[PDB]
């Protein structure tokens, strides 16, 4: 029930989250913005002369005669090809931006979407859970879920357990001592269980490992006695 | 007033010791932000400190968890 | 591994005719390519700034190194900052700085992070990674004891901890001497940087071709512009300046275009920089010869001039 | 080898290079 109050928490906090945030979609913005500002000034530099005493041909061609008219208008045609072919390497490099990013994207489609990723950081911060795509004008939206720890608290932990002459290691977890009594937890969260032989295990004497305390180790089969 | 950074010089704001996580960088680690009644310099300030309780035997457990939602554009 | 490059800035009339006022008036009629190649410019240097941001500033507090420098026999002294110096830099970084060293409207803006900055970025690092394993990059910082998170790191590579509490001493003295020995093999290699000193001599050699040319003539009959514009009829020097403004403005064209596909480069190699920060160093990946040769245990990130350094275990 | 490390899986007909080794039970000697 805990769990699942605080995900319907968090995905209620989402939709006011990016609507008060300004420059939460800024990316999609800015590729729209860059298109939008190459065709504009790709547009309003017909306008230039280039050195030509006007920019509009039938001007050029009315009062000119044609030997003039050729070179007058040699000009003006290496002028636009020139502007043309700025316009289209401009392009090509932010297609390439573009396809990196997209790469990008179906990688996190696939590692995080369609399954669970042990990668650091890459589905969000935090032990990753799952995730949910979402589509956008030129773009994808991922959300992710994500585990953090918190209210942590302080024990004094011990490498290993010597018990008849034997050294005991944990199976999976850690020796914690609340002051008096010693316990076996899991590394992720604080559930304290007796120390007994089916979560531990030995191996060779306590004298070798620096740090070993002494403690008992219970074993279930004894006190039945029958 | 007038001060002197690695970047330049910068007229019309006044330089503080206290420092800020920055909002607008100027550079050479100089930001400027609004106060709130005039325009003030400072040093980038990179967090704050935490020294950990380091020891030879001892250890934190988390006893609690919390789920979070993060967005990805 | 290199993380960006120089930032530089153009004046478009100061580098075509060093503020002439007919050349000026002459230029204004060819359109807007001034403001795009400003513009590009512009957008390189704000990249820049975001991939040193995106590369170093991941950790969220500046965590310290405890008072009490003992780690069950581990020495991390060449990798600590040093608090002698007034650089405060590890030994392993100030061989790095030292290893690597090195108009006419061209000018180059200096970085937002200053070198004193990304040296403390990394000590937080080092410290939260060595203070409290993996746990400080998923949340908040625990701490454990570093032989026990060693052990860990053993389990997590399939090997059970009990084989790491019977060796310790032996694989402490092995860490010791590998780490002893880094330095050493840092410096006598003859090119160990060289993708750094790269970077730094395509721009340095972009920029002085850039220079370089205005020396040419492009057909005129001179170079320099008070020849032309004096000992010239105007209607003579319009078409004579015609050639230098056009070859000047190819050569600013091609120079801002290599730029911007040596900026896409940087940044390719930025994005593989902090995908390792987050994998090598915050944790410890399973992918195969990613983050160093063999079975991954830990890393340790260094400062460069230009990039980072990381140290797999 | 004992019942501890080990898991029992069908019968040792169908496995290709299966050998014949004592497997020791860590109950019968305590018997409790």
């Amino acid at each position: 029930k805990l769990i699942a109050n605080q995900f319907n928490s968090a995905i209620g906090k989402i939709q006011d989250s990016l609507s008060s945030t300004p420059s939460a979609l800024g990316k999609l913005q800015d590729v729209v913005n860059h298109n939008a500002q190459a065709l504009n000034t790709l547009v309003k530099q017909l306008s230039s002369k280039f050195g030509a005493i006007s920019s509009v041909l039938n001007d050029i061609l009315s009062r000119l005669d044609p030997p003039e008219a050729e070179v007058q208008i040699d000009r003006l045609i290496t002028g636009r090809l020139q502007s043309l072919q700025t316009y289209v390497t401009q392009q090509l490099i932010r297609a390439a931006e573009i396809r990196a990013s997209a790469n990008l994207a179906a990688t996190k489609m696939s590692e995080c979407v369609l399954g669970q990723s042990k990668r650091v950081d890459f589905c969000g911060k935090g032990y990753h859970l799952m995730s949910f795509p979402q589509s956008a004008p030129h773009g994808v939206v991922f959300l992710h879920v994500t585990y953090v720890p918190a209210q942590e608290k302080n024990f004094t932990t011990a490498p290993a357990i010597c018990h008849d002459g034997k050294a005991h290691f944990p199976r999976e977890g850690v020796f914690v001592s609340n002051g008096t009594h010693w316990f076996v937890t899991q590394r992720n969260f604080y559930e304290p269980q007796i120390i007994t032989t089916d979560n531990t295990f030995v191996s060779g004497n306590c004298d070798v490992v620096i740090g070993i305390v002494n403690n008992t180790v219970y074993d279930p089969l004894q006190p039945e006695l029958d | 007033n007038v001060f002197q950074t690695r970047a330049g010089c910068l007229i019309g704001a006044e330089y503080v010791n206290s420092s800020y996580e920055c909002d607008i960088p100027i550079g050479a680690g100089i930001c400027a932000s609004y106060q709130t009644q005039s325009i003030i310099a400072y040093t980038m300030s990179l967090g704050a400190e935490n020294s950990v309780a380091y020891s030879n035997n001892s250890i934190a457990i988390p006893t609690n968890f919390t789920i979070s939602v993060t967005t990805e554009i | 591994l290199p993380v960006s490059m120089t930032k530089t800035s153009v004046d478009c009339t100061m580098y075509i005719c060093g503020d002439s006022t007919e050349c000026s008036n002459l230029l204004l009629q060819y359109g807007s390519f001034c403001t795009q190649l400003k513009r590009a410019l512009t957008g390189i240097a704000v990249e820049q700034d975001k991939n040193t941001q995106e590369v170093f500033a991941q950790v969220k507090q500046i965590y310290k190194t405890p008072p009490i420098k003992y780690f069950g026999g581990f020495n991390f002294s060449q990798i600590l900052p040093d608090p002698s110096k007034p650089s405060k830099r590890s030994p392993i970084e100030d061989l790095l700085f030292n290893k690597v060293t090195l108009f006419n409207g061209l000018t180059v803006l200096p970085p937002l992070l200053t070198d004193e900055m990304i040296a403390q970025y990394t000590s937080a690092l080092l410290a939260g990674t060595i203070t409290s394993g993996w746990t400080f990059g998923a949340g908040p910082a625990l701490q454990i004891p570093f032989p026990m998170q060693m052990a860990y790191r053993f389990n997590g590579i399939g090997v059970t901890q009990n084989v790491l509490y019977e060796n310790q001493k032996l694989i402490a003295n092995q860490f010791n001497s590998a780490i002893g020995k880094i330095q050493d093999s840092l410096s006598s290699t003859p090119s160990a940087l060289g993708k750094l000193q790269d970077v730094v001599n395509h721009n340095a050699q972009a920029l002085n071709t850039l220079v370089k040319q205005l020396s040419s003539k492009f057909g005129a009959i001179s170079s320099v512009l008070n020849d032309i514009l004096s000992r010239l009829d105007p209607p003579e020097a319009e078409v004579q300046i015609d050639r230098l403004i056009t070859g000047r403005l190819q050569s600013l064209q091609t120079y801002v275009t290599q730029q911007l596909i040596r900026a896409a480069e940087i940044r390719a190699s930025a994005n593989l920089a902090a995908t390792k920060m987050s994998e090598c160093v915050l944790g410890q990946s399973k992918r195969v010869d990613f983050c160093g040769k063999g079975y991954h245990l830990m890393s340790f990130p260094q400062s460069a001039p230009h990039g980072v350094v990381f140290l797999h275990v």
